[PDB]
């Protein structure tokens, strides 16, 4: 088997295999004879018509598809005997098949880089032992109610959390501007969208005050002059409103699903949720910080295959969500997230690399583990249970993530992994 | 006011405007399992809402004449196919069985395609969620659904 390597494409290298005339001729006849016992034409043959002929003549028409096939299983011959690692699509740039002589042609295919892991003692990750108690189920379920709050009025002293009625005249300079007022005009604490200290006023006046505060505009205020300008608001606060932590009634409480409807039955149920999203969420926090720093400690450049592959996943994925709207996902460029989804693809050669290397295999009692505590959310998983042992394609994908998880704990070992008892909300970082 | 001098113009320094725009009708009370929504008629099929409006011919005919028949909603469930349909929480996803669905088995490729943050959306929200007794709280059809299947 004649062939000329030429490294062209950085990683892509043109193995230029030139298949032999009599390789061709033989395949092509090998296959007309495939055809000829398939549409029964061998019983039909006299056999008065050499098989060299019909060769030639009729398989003219064939030669063209026995080409192509010979590509491919001379593809696959090459790369074992040469010792390749081979990746991408194998471009077969095909020569002249000139009929009675060689078909050269170049194929250009990518390699894998093997994964040259570094010192995994570069990564730094958290681990942050959630200490949950009833102040903070309690807390955060007070926090529910104030999101589910039935606001109303009131009057008398403002508070720094509440909505209220004032009519503010708008000046800079102490010079009112047109446009620049607002009556009966409902503002809202906390929320960040108005400017930074005008509900100040507010917050600590009487539901039947008039004054004007000294507050200055954003830097975000689409003046420049005005841009964190200290501005005057006569804040005529007229009416105050306070919210109402809803009743604690049974029937409320199992409103939103607490399938234990009661008080410390609230308490505990929504505890032992806490912790089983929480389990999930603990993973993917010391997980994440793995993988994190595995890669901020780990380069490498792939071939474009798996890069391009995660690519067309992702401008799916975006398009999905970026209107829904008939393929505009194939259009979406490279560059829209070939920095991230490298470094996807980077962190699969990584763990790839960590599974080989350490000779790393799913573990059945990490298998176990993970299927138990996931399950332990039920009472009685014979869904689940019954769904692995009636789909074994999902079922060896739970050793599939055991089996990553486990190559993450392997990374772990090296990495400088701290541990810290921290409060409740810390893994819970959206309240609002 | 709308001219190039500020005036808060350019930008309105009230970001809570209401106008009274929809004052609280529909837009304040949840129609809690979608009475008048989805379909039409959240519960029984009545067919006597178009009655009013013209006609009460179903709508013209679709799959079993449209959702309109009286009773036999689990048109599985009879011999072992489905064995309960939708089961509470319509599938879903962890109510179904499922952690991470994809094309790869064996692959580490995974990563980022759940992570939420630049990914998806969210970073987990893992304050109490809870009350998550199954729920039908996605999507729940049949008969005729995207190019047309069951």
């Amino acid at each position: 088997m004649q062939v000329s390597v030429e490294t062209t494409q950085g990683l892509g290298r043109r193995v230029t295999i030139t298949i032999a005339a009599d390789s061709i001729e033989t395949a092509v006849k090998s296959e007309l004879v495939n055809v000829a016992k398939k549409v029964r034409i061998d019983g039909f043959r006299k056999g008065k018509v050499p098989m060299n002929i019909v060769a030639q003549r009729y398989g003219a028409s064939v030669r063209q598809d026995v080409l192509g096939d010979l590509m491919s299983r001379n593809f696959i011959d090459a790369i074992i005997k040469e010792k390749i690692n081979p990746a991408g699509a194998p471009t077969y740039v095909p020569g002249e098949y000139k009929l009675g002589e060689d078909f050269t042609y170049s194929v250009e295919f990518e390699v894998y880089p093997e994964v040259e892991l570094q010192g995994l003692e570069a990564i730094e990750v958290e681990k942050p032992i959630v200490e949950v108690t009833d102040a903070d189920v309690d807390g955060m379920l007070d926090t529910l109610r104030k999101q589910q709050a039935t606001w109303k009025e009131k009057d008398g002293a403002v508070e720094a959390e509440d909505r209220v009625t004032i009519d503010f005249t708008g000046s800079v300079d102490g010079e009112e501007f047109e446009g620049g007022k607002a009556s009966d005009f409902v503002l809202a604490m906390g929320q960040g969208r108005m400017i930074p200290g005008f509900e100040d006023g507010i917050k600590g006046h009487k539901a039947g005050e008039e004054f004007t505060i000294d507050v200055t505009f954003p830097e975000e205020y689409h003046a420049e002059n005005l841009k964190g300008k200290a501005a005057k608001f006569a804040i005529n606060l007229k009416k105050v409103e306070e919210r109402e932590l809803p009743e604690l009634t049974a029937e409320f409480i199992k409103r939103f699903g607490v399938e234990d409807g009661s008080v410390e039955g609230l308490r505990a149920e929504v505890r032992k949720n806490m912790e089983r999203e929480l389990k999930s969420a603990i993973r993917n926090r010391v997980k994440s910080q793995a993988i994190e720093g595995l890669v901020k400690a780990n380069d490498i450049d792939v071939p474009a295959a798996l890069i391009d592959s995660e690519i067309d996943v992702l401008r799916r994925q975006a398009a999905q969500r970026f209107g829904g709207n008939e393929k505009q996902a194939l259009e979406l460029p490279r560059e829209l997230f070939e920095e991230q989804a490298k470094r996807r693809v980077v962190v699969g050669l990584l763990l790839g690399e960590v599974i080989r290397t350490n000779e790393l295999k799913a573990d059945e009692e990490r298998v176990k583990g993970l299927i138990e505590e996931m399950a332990s959310a039920y009472e009685d998983p014979k869904e689940v249970i019954e769904f692995y042992s009636k789909n074994k394609e999902l079922m060896d994908n739970m050793r599939n993530v055991a089996l990553e998880e486990q190559a993450v704990e392997a990374v772990l070992a090296k990495a400088k992994v701290t541990e810290k008892e921290t409060t409740f909300n810390e893994l819970m970082n959206q309240q609002a | 006011m709308k001219q190039s001098t500020i005036a808060l113009a350019l930008l309105p320094l009230l970001f809570t405007p209401v106008t009274k725009a929809r004052t609280p009708e529909m837009p304040v009370l949840e129609n809690r399992a979608a009475q008048g929504d989805i379909t039409a008629p959240g519960g029984a099929r009545r067919l006597t809402g178009d009655q009013t409006a013209a006609l009460r011919d179903s709508l013209s005919d679709k799959p079993a004449k449209n959702i309109i028949l009286l009773i036999g909603d689990g048109m599985g469930d009879s011999e072992i196919t489905a064995a309960r349909n939708y089961a509470e929480g319509a599938g879903g996803f962890f109510k179904g069985i499922d952690a991470l669905p994809l094309t790869g088995q064996y692959t580490h490729y995974a990563l980022n395609k759940k992570t939420g943050k630049p990914d998806y959306v969210t970073d987990s929200a893992a304050s109490a969620t809870a009350w998550s007794t199954g729920v039908k709280t996605y999507n729940g059809a049949l008969g005729v659904d995207i190019h047309e299947k069951d």
